[PDB]
């Protein structure tokens, strides 16, 4: 079976370099070309570079030329992404996919047939930061808590020590323009029970021991 | 250098076709032969389904099959099944010797009513401001399929610096949810008369607004 094992993705801040391998097996990997492609999460595919089987000329995307790298060791059937001049818009899982066609020179017949499950790249300049949460306040409600600059990720939302479960949803984490992390958590409840009944959302960020306990009230 | 254009979202029953389109201009899809297409399953690597138009690699079922006039390419998908349901990505090769891939389609394979989001949209809270700070928060939620658009309004400009909206998850009750945020500073926010979230679901379109009162 085709193989492919990417790593080295990480943290790294806006400007710096960092480099991402993918290990192949189960074909002869001389024989073709390799690409890089990327993904910003919970967003669309983006190919990032091709090297073809043998020496000749790279290519690569507009938005990653004269920063990005691609090359090969066949001798150890690695494929390499040499990241420079990071940019916070280059956070991404990328995924290093084989070429099809057997002695291709370009991107071209054939597609790209097989894919590595990826890896995560985070282009930060920010270090471990504990969320500050503030309540969204409320025949049914809609209340919660917003979960703001953080980082890294995850936090974890419950709701009244774990208590309350229904109508409950965590959304994911944002990465925001400013490096740092903001998710929301949200309770649908009753109308009736505003006045009478106690909502207090838990927010564990394990990078930093922090918990925060916040009760969320109408008005 | 923008993705191939893609309907954001198409769904079918089981049992019945669907077709995604695939358009691009004759620097890519309208002069070459070498467009490709991907399905992806949440959280999954994206696999290969159709290469050069029209081939299909072993292994893939041939109720997939595609097809290309101009510079439209076609993914056409017959006997839908609940596995279907994915992301589908077109790819093609370019005259800048790339791959230009697509902006990509939803794939709903539908087992539930449609249904259209409930908003909820929250101002800043008290405590927010008191730190310098202002997020409005557009809650979406109950929604089928789960794809929306999201545009946000101050006042009656459109506006769409300092937005981050999630894509769309499964709730508990097995609809969707997706969240979308405005950050802007205080006096952003204590100027204008209203700001305004605004969802489009199939179609569709839902508004609410807020009021610094």
């Amino acid at each position: 079976e085709v193989q492919l094992v990417e790593s080295g993705g990480g943290v790294v801040q806006p400007g710096g370099s960092l480099r991402l391998s993918c290990v192949a097996s189960g074909f002869s990997f001389s024989d073709f070309g390799m690409n890089w492609v990327r993904q910003a999460p919970g967003k669309g595919l983006e190919w990032v570079a091709f090297v073809p089987f043998d020496r000749r000329i790279n290519y690569y995307a507009e938005s990653v030329r004269g920063r990005f790298t691609i090359s090969r060791d066949d001798s150890k059937n690695t494929v390499f992404l040499q990241m420079d001049s990071l940019r916070p818009e280059d956070t991404a899982i990328y995924y290093c996919a084989k070429h099809r066609s057997q002695w291709n020179f370009w991107p071209r017949e054939g597609g790209l047939d097989h894919w590595g499950q990826g890896t995560l790249v985070t282009v930060s300049s920010a270090s471990t930061k504990g969320p500050s949460v503030f309540p969204l306040a409320p025949g049914t409600a809609a209340l919660g808590c917003l979960v703001k600059d953080y980082f890294p990720e995850p936090v974890t939302v419950s709701w009244n020590s774990g208590a309350l479960t229904s109508g409950v949803h965590t959304f994911p984490a944002v990465l925001q323009s400013s490096g740092l992390y903001s998710l929301s958590s949200v309770v649908t409840v009753p109308s009736s029970s505003l006045g009478t009944q106690t909502y207090i959302c838990n927010v564990n960020h394990k990078p930093s021991n922090t918990k925060v306990d916040k009760k969320v009230e109408p008005k | 250098q923008s993705a191939l254009t893609q309907p954001a979202s198409v769904s079918g029953s089981p049992g019945q076709s669907i077709t995604i389109s695939c358009t691009g201009t004759t620097s890519d899809v309208g002069t070459y032969n070498f467009v490709s297409w991907y399905q992806q399953h949440p959280g999954k690597a994206p696999k290969a389904i159709i290469f050069d138009v029209t081939n299909r690699p072993s292994g893939i079922s041939n109720r997939f099959s595609g097809s290309k006039f101009g510079n439209t390419a076609s993914l056409t998908i017959s006997g839908l099944q609940a596995e279907d349901e994915a992301d589908y990505y077109c790819a093609a090769y370019t005259v800048a010797s790339t791959l230009l891939f697509g902006g990509g389609t939803k794939v709903t394979v539908l087992r539930q009513p449609k249904a259209a989001p409930s908003v909820t949209l929250f101002p800043p809270s008290s405590e927010e401001l008191q730190a310098n700070k202002a997020t409005l928060v557009c809650l979406i939620s109950d929604f089928y399929p789960g794809a929306v658009t999201v545009a946000w309004k101050a006042d009656s400009s459109p506006v769409k610096a300092g937005v981050e909206t999630t894509t769309p998850s499964k709730q508990s009750n097995n609809k969707y949810a997706a969240s979308s945020y405005l950050s802007l500073t205080p006096e952003q926010w204590k100027s204008h008369r209203s700001y305004s979230c605004q969802v489009t679901h199939e179609g569709s379109t839902v508004e609410k607004t807020v009021a610094p009162t």
